[PDB]
């Protein structure tokens, strides 16, 4: 620490101010809030005559007047207020840019398209390419990673990812501590080795200007928030970690009683299904800040596991009795109508929230399990699918699709669904043993057993294990491998001694079977062994077994 | 004249007077349904000709200018099916789908494209 | 004086099913030798 923390605070303190003076209010919250956690520097390339027009526009955009704004920033040479302008100009189209189809479900009301992005996209390009300093060498400064940042953004949208990337880390390496052009380079992974490819590139190819910067802050491993970006990219998907809890450490002796880190590491004990842990986790960062409402709907979604509904009330009166159309607020109550299985009326509230950003965190995938309580089957799936387009990192949105197309009669397009899933989150014990159970519609016999083989070994514990036992029997017995039937129905009948003999119904298949088999091997007094075996289950199985203990004690 | 002369089966004087063309307004034309056409033409062209590597690249081009297109999606995913590269096609099958309702032929594809991953065991 | 689209042609039914028929060839014959 020591400087270390002091050269912190005041580069971090124009994090706040200039992102703040450029309308950018989600970078500047986080970096802002950071302050108050840890334990006026002015300065910009304007003239008199143009210093109105940033007076001018900031405000008409303060006011909300968006489009008014673009008009009187017509014909601007200013390298970094022209970003104003752009910005103002992209949002006015993003919110007429509703696609038909996902609007019908966005409000139920059921009744120049994109070309305004590519003018954009060109006036842009055309700017740089005028400008007098490009990227290259310790040029250009803070108002232009602005420039490359919205073209990185702009850039996305058309889903050119592989420029998007170049963009962004171009922005980024022009200036730092911006958190929200990190939040949208997240999206473009959706995959876990380029992840390392990534980071490989940030360890040795990306530089930093430290012409902007301050001091011990153009190095990679002496920057705070690169910890900040491991941090992010390691809990979206786990993946391998690489100094994952080293980092993570050094970073929670800094910034002290940090929500955000707070909220992040309890999050992380929901993603190992911790809840008892989580709740405790989650409980204290309420006390310490009552008013932050982010990333509360996790605490909803654990409580709804917990089903302490009189807890969640509780939560769900003191959420909305301070704001009521933040989207976690409509989320968490969408949650709460589930709780009272009036999953009818949880789609209104999801409805709502939904409107509010249209990307949120999984609140897309939410509204389809709904649907599936109803049994449509047909909004769910249409549903799904708009949680995958935009985030495919979402394993409940795929999983959501295979599950909901197994209802169907097809299974076909269910194999594809949960092969991506499969690769996302690979350590799902139940992932592995539906996709076999599945792919054993396709004949293919001998890639299920190594999924099926795969989903026994993941699955922890061996009671579990008993039902997918009797599942590799029946696999097996569609191949000439009647011994490997018995080895693994063998298995099934051990784990029933370690299951303090439940002796359910699927083991009591599993021991008529076993009598049978060695009738036919000719050992009856084996058989006759496992024919007291089914004292219990339905009729039929009891009589047949007394008639194989009968069949074997004649032969003896 | 690069139209017809792929009409009449030619294959390549509808190529070569297709890229006279695009020399010609390489510069002027970035879009509004000429660029696009004409890469698009020239890119079925290749298809044609069973040159699939330039025609990849073509397509990926035509895309990244224009994404709201089934025609650009279903080509891709046609020349990726004449490859062995079912992951990367049937996701654009996906969106070529989504964007328009029928493509009958496009369906056709999908489908075959799924028996194929049934067969295929791939790790 | 206006100019309409350029004529343009897009994959058409005769050679997607020429390309399915293949297809099902090589998904065909592979397991045979399987």
């Amino acid at each position: 620490q020591d400087k270390i923390i002091h050269d912190i605070r005041i580069q971090l303190r124009k994090a706040a101010t200039e992102l703040s003076r450029w309308k950018l209010y989600g970078s500047s919250k986080w970096a802002a809030e950071a302050l108050a956690g840890l334990a006026p520097q002015n300065g910009f390339g304007l003239s008199e005559t143009e210093y109105d027009l940033y007076l001018l526009g900031s405000t008409l955009f303060d006011a909300k007047e968006f489009d008014r704004c673009v008009f009187f920033l017509k014909d601007v040479t200013n390298p970094y207020l022209k970003f104003l302008k752009l910005y103002s100009k992209f949002l006015s189209w993003d919110k007429k840019s509703q696609e038909s189809m996902e609007n019908i479900l966005t409000t139920g009301k059921f009744t120049e398209s994109q070309s305004n992005i590519s003018s954009i996209l060109k006036e842009i390009n055309t700017f740089l390419e005028s400008y007098e300093i490009k990227i290259d060498d310790d040029e250009a400064d803070l108002g232009l990673a602005l420039l490359y940042y919205l073209r990185g953004v702009i850039l996305k949208q058309e889903k050119n990812i592989s420029k998007a990337m170049s963009s962004f880390l171009k922005s980024l390496s022009c200036y730092s501590f911006n958190w929200s052009c990190w939040l949208e380079l997240m999206d473009c992974l959706q995959k876990v080795d380029d992840a390392l490819l990534l980071n490989n590139y940030l360890y040795q190819n990306f530089q930093f200007k430290f012409s902007e910067n301050l001091g011990s802050q153009r190095t990679i491993e002496f920057n705070i928030m690169i910890k900040f970006f491991k941090l992010k990219v390691f809990e979206e998907l786990n993946g391998q970690l690489e100094d994952y809890f080293e980092d993570l450490e050094f970073l929670l002796q800094v910034f002290p009683n940090f929500t955000f880190l707070k909220a992040y590491n309890a999050t992380i004990s929901y993603n190992n299904l911790d809840y008892v842990t989580a709740e405790s986790r989650f409980d204290d960062i309420v006390k310490q800040d009552p008013y932050r409402l982010n990333d509360l709907e996790t605490y909803s979604n654990i409580l709804y596991v917990m089903q302490k509904n009189s807890k969640l009330a509780y939560l769900a009166q003191f959420v909305s009795q301070i704001d009521r159309f933040r989207p976690e607020t409509c989320c968490i109550i969408a949650n709460y109508y589930s709780a009272r299985q009036e999953h009818e009326k949880s789609i209104m509230y999801f409805r709502r929230a939904l409107t509010l950003d249209k990307k949120t965190t999984n609140a897309w995938t939410l509204m389809g399990h709904e649907f599936v309580e109803l049994s449509n089957s047909h909004a769910a799936i249409e549903c799904y699918r708009r949680a995958v387009d935009i985030c495919p990192r979402d394993f409940k949105a795929w999983f959501g699709l295979g599950q909901a197309y197994a209802l169907l009669d097809m299974h076909l397009y269910s194999l594809y669904y949960f092969q991506k899933a499969c690769t996302l989150k690979p350590w799902d014990r139940r992932i592995w043993q539906v996709l076999g159970e599945c792919y054993s519609k396709t004949g293919n016999k001998v890639e299920a057993i190594k999924c099926y083989k795969r989903s026994i070994k993941a699955s922890q514990t061996v009671d579990q294990n008993t039902s997918i036992y009797y599942r590799l029997a029946q696999l097996y017995e569609e191949l000439e491998d009647l011994q490997e039937c018995k080895k693994f129905m063998m298995k099934c009948v051990d784990v029933e001694e370690l299951l303090e003999g439940i002796v359910t119904d699927e083991t009591v298949k599993a021991r008529l079977w076993l009598a049978i088999f060695e009738i036919k091997a000719g050992n009856y007094q084996l058989a006759y062994d496992y024919a007291m075996g089914v004292s219990s289950g339905t009729s039929q199985e009891i009589e047949e077994a007394r008639m194989l203990a009968r069949e074997c004690r004649r032969h003896m | 004249m690069g139209v017809m002369y792929f009409k009449k089966n030619e294959f390549v004087k509808a190529k070569k007077y297709l890229k006279k063309a695009l020399e010609v307004v390489k510069d002027l034309d970035p879009s509004s349904r000429t660029t696009i056409s004409i890469q698009l033409n020239l890119g079925h062209t290749y298809r044609k000709l069973n040159e699939n590597e330039i025609a990849i690249k073509c397509f990926r081009c035509v895309l990244e200018k224009n994404d709201k297109n089934s025609e650009i999606h279903c080509s891709l995913g046609y020349l990726y099916l004449k490859t062995k590269k079912l992951q990367k096609a049937i996701d654009h099958l996906h969106k070529s789908l989504y964007l328009k309702p029928n493509n009958s032929s496009a369906t056709a594809l999908l489908k075959n494209a799924l028996e194929l991953n049934v067969t295929l065991s791939l790790d | 004086m206006i100019r309409r689209a350029p004529t343009t042609l897009q994959l058409s039914h005769d050679d997607v099913t020429s390309l399915i028929d293949d297809l099902n060839e090589q998904k065909l014959k592979q397991q045979l030798n399987i």
